[PDB]
């Protein structure tokens, strides 16, 4: 009997991993403050990583990587990319971004230096904040941040996204990545496009149901029109890429996604790996990307505590148990992931 | 990068290497806190003995 | 030359001390009877080893050490063991009955009846000191005596010797070898009461040591003898600058200046490498790069914790053996690129380095292989607070139900000292968090 | 050189007490004469804990033998080790106590109690550093129960800063016939809750079940029961008698075992269980470990699964692997973790001594402070109420001067003790 505890009740995904384990009849759930666990499914804030790996006779594993927040907060992410040489300011696939503070460190100065070479090029000069707003004018955004309180990010907006017809629509791609205790980086073969349900409005930014593709903000404003829940899965979008553009998902988009995923996670490996440590981590991430009209993939953000889409829970949560958990803790007695590895010689 | 304060001798050497620059109670209060505790003991023992005498 | 007095308190302090003085003797070629051929100035000196040993007309080198335990069994073993002549009986002080794993009984109850004798015995040694710098104090956090009496001793030493420095060697409790369930209570209490009186304390988690001995010395089930020989190697490494010609960490004040910029945050992490079994038939000697790199592995630390997720305020490296600076700087350059090493904004990212060419001496027939070069890193990192959090959570769990509290009240201590000790630790956890993390 | 004074009172006390001295004398290589004939220095290193030295290099038990009737003390004298006891430490009356606590506590026992205390005091005076007292007695009779508790109270008056420890035999109608036993027991438990630091509950119910069901003894006697009691007493006193780290004195044991002053009643366990008959196989470490924790191995008739362990001490004896002991101990806690209160971290401690007990290569002794001991107290409580609610048999007690009020206070305290264990079983 292996033992586990649960410390985030609101986790769609770890709810399902709970049940999947109980139903094996080889795992007992313990009360959440009983320290004699093999597995911690942890809270989201202030997870007490310092208390793990100090129970003799227990190999302990936890479903978060400490220090992974550096990838998973927006402010942090921009800082990481600029400062890390493996990534760099030169980095092709992340939108130009800047970290900006309310006047209640900063790079406001350096924000304007790029703004006013787009008022010296008259070219696309549309940006975006971090409850969020898109403008062309600088002082309408800076005055928005100061009238808010937290640290924010100002980011180039992709004026020229790929648009799905029928609908002249906007979408984003969520891919799910599981990094195990060995630092094997596993991409779930099923991604999902979270779609807009209203024609993309080039010349009017306030009408936000067409610019923001979040699953709620479509629910609470045509929702359901072209596909279920503004959710298009990979078979359909591969088909559409074939019929409409004569390409494939794999070639036009996925190589880039796989490349961005590996790059991000190999960057932070030395800071978060649990290889020689007295407890072991794994963690599920949600990577979100944006695809421009040229078929160039852009990294939007990384989520440390993603929820999955409904159709896919069944399968993804089982995959976590298969590769994250029973690889550490075997039972007696097809792979839904693609392992991300690449040793080029140079 | 920069090595400084190199000090050699027959036993060994020592130095500093810099990769980057920056950016009480009295003998009285004690003897007292010890004696309030001994009082508290003595009282507690007294309460027991008194109880045993009942 | 400025003398240093060592004080070993409780079973843990005493047994560790034993092992240290054994090691020191071998290191300086001083025999069990206390004779040192290589010392030509008979009857005195102001050599570097004299900081720790004093001399007699008869050619005898005697530790500047006092051992105290509130029961006699353990110290009796010093009194009749291979080093009996080394010490003067006045340096070995024992009581009749111990503190029964009770801070409060060591501090308040039995402390009182023996503090004055200990101070008088300590003064006898200070009176033979031309320019005493202070004290090195060895004890457990978990024992009644080690916790309770040490903290009383430290309060009194601040009174009788205010200008002088006090360093600790403190054994942090681990269930694999612990003997009492109230160790967490004791450890918070003595940390609370000792904090202002201590300039710099080196914690050793028995857990960390026990696993080093399992994993690297292939000792299925390590004893105190196994643990204490390893601890004495680290201790020797740290105090070598006080007993040997050099220019790094030559007086106790310098420990504080090099390792402790913020006084409450005075707990530097020791990491040591390499630890190699003497039974290992075939051994490939490790380089400067290899052992230096190993100082950033948590598995070699004296306290398991993760310096990646915290910041540094100071970092020394103390090498012993065949090491020259060129090799050190090359090792450091490489490492700086391979690892997460983050200092606080108000501090130079930088290392201070001590090399002593004589390689580690090893105890004959012991577990440790003699090696060409070794290193001990002392880094003051905020990561060591992980050990405070561990201990504090255990304390909160029992204290919440007042479990065992009555044993302490019974000895005259007040319930409120518990919550007061713990508020101090909660503040300590906060200081470490201010310094060490950003967002 | 941290001394214990041993007192044994009444029939049961003296019988199990004599058997204790037989067993440990042998373990320490002392013979009936009192002469050491052992072959090891580990036997003599803390010998002075239980034995005084005498002219001649003779070892004399620091033992006081007490009864209100001469019968059993003649039994002890003509017994095998009878000659070893200090003759002036036999204190005895003539009239007996007739299984009446009140006679033991107030009338017949008061008359004898001062002489017992003179002998105690003399033994305490010749003590380099006294740690405290251990007493053996039953709770269901009159002398062990009533006078033993009177003693405990008087000893605490004179040595209030010493530890008091009992081995207290709890009665069962599976063994014994006399209808007032629950009365004597409830009144004694009342005393024990107030005036001891550690009490080993030795339940005759459990000793019967073990002998009869498990050891297939269809005609069990006190010898058989006592064979289990002595094994367990040897085992719980191992850490006091031999060199060691854990629980090496009474006060350390108490600090480790008693988180709340009233909850100081321990469930002992032992493995392997045997009758006085050859054991052909040494047990393995996993077997000891599983068995010592088995409900069927407990010397108090409680289900450990019905409660939670507050604290535990475990003692392994014999030449065995410390690694494997450590692993199995951990495996128990980790595999049944819900049984161990989570608000006392690392509440299980483990000792290993190499000198095994006589006739066994491997043994293990268990000492549990578990909330399940309430079941023992509820069982005595139910017996008590059934009679007391009709004041039945009370005249035996009122006729020696007692009031009913005193019975109401004992029942109440014992009921309070049960609900305190219940309180911590749900916390
Ligand atoms: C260990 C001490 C002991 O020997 C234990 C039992 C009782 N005594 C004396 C020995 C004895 C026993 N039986 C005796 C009959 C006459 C004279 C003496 C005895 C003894 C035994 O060896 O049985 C073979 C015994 C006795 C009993 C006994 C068992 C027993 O030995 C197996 N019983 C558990 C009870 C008893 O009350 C009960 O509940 O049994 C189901 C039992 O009733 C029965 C058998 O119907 C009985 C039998 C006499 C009824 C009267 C109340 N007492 C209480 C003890 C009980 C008994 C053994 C002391
Ligand atoms: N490393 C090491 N730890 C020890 C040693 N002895 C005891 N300990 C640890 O220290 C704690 C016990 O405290 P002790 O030093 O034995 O206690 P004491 O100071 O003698 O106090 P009392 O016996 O209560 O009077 C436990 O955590 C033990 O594991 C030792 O020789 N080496
Ligand atoms: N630079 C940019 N160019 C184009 N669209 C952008 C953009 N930045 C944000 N968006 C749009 O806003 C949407 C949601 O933004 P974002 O992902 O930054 O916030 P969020 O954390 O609340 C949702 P999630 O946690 O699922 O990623 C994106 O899916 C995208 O459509
Ligand atoms: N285990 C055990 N129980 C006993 C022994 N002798 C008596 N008893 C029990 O003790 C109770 C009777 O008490 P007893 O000691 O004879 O009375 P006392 O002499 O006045 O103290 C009953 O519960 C008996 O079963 C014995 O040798 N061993
Ligand atoms: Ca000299
Ligand atoms: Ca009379
Ligand atoms: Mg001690
Ligand atoms: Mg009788």
């Amino acid at each position: 009997m292996y033992t586990f505890v649960v410390r985030d009740e609101n986790s769609s995904v770890y709810a399902e991993v709970s049940r999947l384990l109980l139903a094996t009849g080889q795992w007992k759930r313990l009360r959440k403050d009983n320290p004699r666990f093999n597995l911690m499914l942890g809270e989201r804030n202030r997870l007490p990583f310092g208390r793990l790996g100090h129970e003799p006779g227990l190999v302990q594993l936890v479903n978060y990587y400490r220090g992974a927040d550096k990838l998973c907060r927006k402010a942090s992410l921009v800082k990481l990319i600029k400062t890390s040489p493996e990534l760099s300011e030169s980095c092709t696939w992340f939108p130009e971004s800047y970290v900006i503070y309310p006047t209640n460190t900063d790079e406001r100065e350096v924000f304007l230096a790029a703004y006013n070479r787009r008022r010296e090029g008259r070219e696309g000069n549309v940006w975006i904040a971090k409850g969020i707003l898109i403008s062309s004018e600088a002082s309408e955004l800076l005055d928005f941040i100061d009238e808010q309180g937290q640290v924010h990010v100002i980011q180039k907006y992709l004026e020229k996204p790929l648009l799905l017809e029928p609908g002249h629509r906007k979408f984003d791609i969520r891919s799910w990545v599981l990094v195990d205790h060995l630092y094997n980086i596993y991409l779930y073969r099923e991604g999902v496009l979270r779609t807009s349900s209203e024609p993309y409005n080039s010349a009017n930014f306030q009408d936000k149901t067409c610019h923001l593709t979040n699953h709620c903000i479509q629910k609470e404003y045509n929702y359901g029109r072209y596909e279920e829940g503004n959710e298009m899965f990979f078979e359909e979008f591969n088909q559409y890429l074939m019929d409409a553009l004569n390409t494939t998902l794999e070639n036009s988009i996925l190589l880039q996604i796989k490349h961005i995923i590996r790059s991000c996670l190999m960057c932070i490996e030395p800071a978060i790996s649990t290889k020689h440590l007295h407890y072991q981590s794994f963690q599920l991430f949600g990577f979100d990307f944006m695809v421009d009209e040229e078929l160039k993939v852009w990294l939007i953000e990384v989520n440390g505590a993603p929820a999955c889409a409904q159709k896919l829970y069944a399968e993804l949560c089982q995959g976590i148990v298969d590769v994250a958990i029973s690889s550490v803790f075997p039972l007696a007695d097809t792979s839904i992931f693609i392992k991300l590895h690449h040793h080029h010689h140079h | 990068m920069e090595v400084i304060e190199l000090n050699k001798c027959t036993s060994g050497q020592s130095f500093e290497v810099i990769l980057k620059p920056p950016s009480d109670p009295s003998l009285e209060e004690i003897q007292k806190k010890l004696e309030a505790a001994e009082e508290r003991r003595k009282y507690q023992e007294a309460e027991l003995l008194k109880h045993l005498a009942e | 030359m400025r003398e240093c007095i060592s004080i070993h308190v409780g079973q843990a302090g005493v047994q560790i001390g034993n092992a240290c003085w054994e090691l020191y003797c071998l290191e300086h070629g001083i025999q069990p009877d206390g004779q040192m051929p290589s010392d030509k100035t008979i009857g005195g000196g102001d050599d570097s080893f004299n900081t720790f040993f004093s001399e007699t007309g008869a050619g005898k080198h005697v530790p500047r050490a006092v051992f105290v335990d509130l029961e006699p069994t353990v110290i009796d073993e010093v009194r009749t063991g291979t080093y009996r002549q080394l010490f003067h009986p006045e340096q070995l002080i024992t009581g009749k009955e111990d503190a029964a794993n009770n801070y409060a009984r060591g501090h308040y109850t039995i402390g009182k009846e023996i503090i004055d004798l200990v101070l008088d015995r300590i003064r006898k040694l200070a009176d033979q000191c031309t320019g005493l710098q202070g004290f090195l104090v060895f004890h457990s956090f978990g024992g009644g005596t080690g916790s309770g009496f040490t903290s009383l001793l430290m309060e009194r030493l601040s009174v009788d010797y205010g200008k002088k420095s006090k360093l600790e060697f403190s054994i942090y409790p681990a269930p694999q070898v612990s003997t009492a369930v109230v160790e967490p209570y004791n450890s918070i209490l003595t940390t609370h009461t000792t904090l202002e009186h201590s300039d710099c304390a080196f914690m050793v988690d028995n857990e960390a040591i026990y696993d080093i001995c399992r994993r690297n010395l292939d000792i299925e089930r390590p004893t105190y003898t196994n643990l204490n020989r390893l601890i004495s190697q680290i201790v020797s490494s740290i105090t070598a600058s006080l007993r040997f010609d050099g220019a790094l960490n030559v007086d106790l004040t310098e420990f504080q200046t090099n390792l402790v910029p913020y006084p409450r945050i005075h707990f530097p992490l020791a990491t040591y490498a390499p630890v190699i079994s003497a039974e290992k038939a075939y051994h490939e000697q490790l380089s400067v790069a290899e052992i230096t790199n190993a100082c950033f592995e948590p598995a070699n630390q004296m306290v398991k914790c993760d310096p990646r997720h915290g910041k540094y305020m100071a970092c020394c490296l103390l090498y012993r053996g065949d090491v020259v600076p060129k090799d050190v700087n090359a090792a450091i350059a490489t490492i700086k690129t391979k690892r997460s090493i983050q200092f606080v904004d108000w501090c130079p990212t930088g290392f201070k380095v001590g090399i002593n060419y004589q390689p580690p001496t090893v105890v004959p027939g012991g577990d440790l292989a003699k090696v060409q070069r070794a290193v001990c890193m002392l880094s003051n990192t905020t990561a060591i607070a992980e050990a405070w959090a561990r201990l504090d959570h255990k304390f909160d769990l029992m204290y919440a139900k007042r479990a065992f509290v009555h044993w302490y009240v019974g000895e005259g201590m007040e319930e409120g000292e518990f919550s007061e000790a713990r508020e101090d630790m909660a503040a300590l956890e906060k200081d470490y968090e201010e310094v060490g993390v950003d967002s | 050189m941290r001394e214990i004074v041993h007192i044994q009172a009444g029939q049961c006390g003296n019988q199990i007490g004599a058997k204790f001295w037989e067993v440990i004398s042998d373990e320490h290589g002392i013979d009936p004469t009192g002469s050491y004939h052992g072959d090891s220095d580990l036997q003599l290193e803390r010998i002075n804990v239980y034995y005084n030295e005498a002219a001649g290099n003779k070892y004399v038990p620091r033992a006081i033998l007490v009864d209100l009737e001469p019968g059993t003390m003649d039994s002890v004298r003509s017994g095998p080790f009878g000659q070893i006891f200090r003759p002036d430490n036999f204190v005895f009356g003539q009239s007996g106590a007739g299984n009446n606590w009140a006679k033991g506590h107030y009338t017949e026992g008061a008359e004898l109690v001062d002489s017992v205390l003179d002998v105690v005091r003399k033994e305490s005076e010749s003590c380099d550093c006294l740690q405290g007292f251990q007493l053996t007695h039953s709770l269901g009779g009159g002398t062990g129960s009533g006078m033993g508790t009177l003693l405990i109270s008087k000893i605490r008056e004179e040595y209030p800063d010493r530890i008091m420890n009992t081995f207290s035999v709890v009665p069962s109608p599976k063994v014994s016939d006399t209808v007032v036993e629950p009365y004597n027991a409830t009144l004694s438990v009342h005393q024990l809750v107030e005036n001891t630091d550690e009490t080993y509950c030795i339940d005759n119910e459990a000793l019967y079940d073990i002998c009869f069901r498990t050891l297939k003894l269809t005609t069990p006697t006190y010898g058989d029961l006592n064979h289990l009691v002595s094994a367990t007493m040897s085992g719980v006193t191992t850490c006091l008698r031999f060199p060691g780290q854990l629980n090496a004195d009474l006060r350390k044991l108490a600090v480790n075992m008693v988180p709340f002053p009233r909850l100081h009643f321990f469930m002992p366990g032992f493995a392997p269980l045997t009758s006085r008959s050859q054991q052909y196989r040494a047990l393995t470490v996993p077997e000891l470990t599983q068995q010592m924790f088995d409900a069927k191995n407990m010397m108090a008739a409680c289900d450990p699964r019905h409660g939670r362990y507050l604290t535990v001490a475990a003692v392994f004896r014999g030449r065995m692997s410390m690694k494997e002991v450590d692993e199995q101990m951990l495996n128990v806690q980790n595999k049944n973790s819900s049984y161990f209160v989570e608000w006392i971290p690392n509440n299980v401690k483990t000792a290993v001594c190499d000198i095994p007990p006589r006739g066994l290569k491997m043994s293990a002794t268990f000492i549990g402070n578990s909330t399940a001991i309430q079941e023992l107290f509820k069982r005595i409580s139910e017996q008590f109420t059934a009679m007391f609610r009709r004041k039945a048999f009370l005249h035996w007690y009122t006729g020696e001067g007692m009031d009913e009020m005193e019975f109401t206070e004992a029942e109440s305290n014992m009921n309070d003790l049960v609900s305190e264990y219940q309180q911590y079983q749900d916390a």
